[PDB]
């Protein structure tokens, strides 16, 4: 039914450790049934999730969640990468956006 | 007659100068009577943001409206609310603060 759409978010970028909270507008969504996958199409084929619980989902139409780590630690340049919601029923998803990773900064 | 309530928002801190972007979750809301508010008991600045940043009545996307007295020295934490147009009424205020510079 009801198609999957992100509209707008919160930020765009975060560190290789992930754990950023992110503020994700979207479609109608279920609070379950719902979820938020990071990827990257190539032969890899690395995919991760976003961290959040039923009652991060708000009214239907947000998400706050937190950025998963990316695969890759040791990074030097920043890595971009693609996320879409996707439904745990169906398999379906939304033309998924961006999200870049910074390297650790040293300290 | 309506619920109004903020239920969260991206961030809680930000410098007095001001104009900075924040999203905030909040009970069903009309594009076209509604406001985000930042206060003190002296002063009362007005966010800034436009009817398509108000997302399905739950959220808000804006830019906090600059400090008063843009040159302290200490950080100044004030309220945040929302309030309508028609009748003024006002929400529960959640705490955000400014920062020097």
């Amino acid at each position: 039914a009801s198609n999957l759409k992100i509209s707008r978010m919160d930020k765009t970028a975060g560190s290789v450790r992930g754990g950023d909270e992110v503020y994700l507008l979207c479609d109608k969504v279920q609070k379950d049934d719902i979820e938020v996958r990071f990827y990257e199409d190539d032969e890899n084929g690395w995919q991760a999730f976003g961290d959040f619980s039923p009652t991060d989902v708000h009214k239907q139409y947000a998400i706050v969640f937190r950025t998963p780590p990316y695969h890759k630690m040791k990074i030097e340049r920043p890595v971009t990468v693609f996320l879409q919601l996707k439904r745990k029923r169906g398999g379906d998803v939304s033309d998924s956006k961006q999200f870049t990773y910074y390297p650790v900064v040293e300290d | 007659t309506s619920e109004l309530r903020i239920c969260r928002i991206n961030k809680e801190s930000g410098p007095c100068t001001g104009g900075e972007e924040l999203y905030l979750l909040c009970d069903k809301v009309q594009k076209e009577d509604i406001s985000v508010v930042f206060s003190t008991a002296s002063w009362e600045g007005r966010a800034d943001f436009s009817q398509a940043d108000v997302h399905r009545q739950i959220a808000i996307v804006f830019k906090t409206p600059p400090y008063e007295d843009l040159e302290i020295s200490e950080p100044v934490t004030v309220n945040v609310f929302l309030q309508r147009l028609t009748d003024g009424v006002c929400s529960e205020p959640l705490p955000f603060t400014y920062l020097p510079r």
